[PDB]
């Protein structure tokens, strides 16, 4: 039973690499491209004022 | 994106498993030299009682 009980702790507690990682790695780029995205928005109402002077 | 660098709470909670983890890891390297797995009292202080005794 103990080793039963050590087996179900895990995939209840203990955490896997496989799944989590690209899950990291999709968030972390997700973040990489919603950090980039305001860069190309910031100057939008630069160049909507630049009708006139 | 959240901005920030006056705080890095990733980092914090990082440091703190790191601390937990390799003070346990610690508490190895010596059980395995000494070949006692009771070292101090600390430990298992009930241990520790009965052990001397026996």
């Amino acid at each position: 039973i103990n080793e039963n009980v050590n087996a179900s702790k895990s995939r209840i507690k203990d955490t896997d690499f496989a799944k989590e990682t690209t899950a990291l790695t999709k968030a972390q780029i997700l973040s990489q491209a919603s950090s980039s995205v305001l860069a190309q928005a910031k100057q939008a109402p630069n160049s909507a004022l630049a009708l006139l002077g | 994106m959240a901005v920030n660098v006056n705080t890095n709470v990733s980092a914090m909670t990082a440091q703190r498993y790191l601390t937990s983890a390799t003070n346990a890891q610690q508490s190895s390297m010596e059980r395995l030299s000494s070949g006692y797995k009771i070292n101090s009292a600390k430990d298992d202080a009930a241990g520790l009682q009965i052990s001397n005794r026996l």
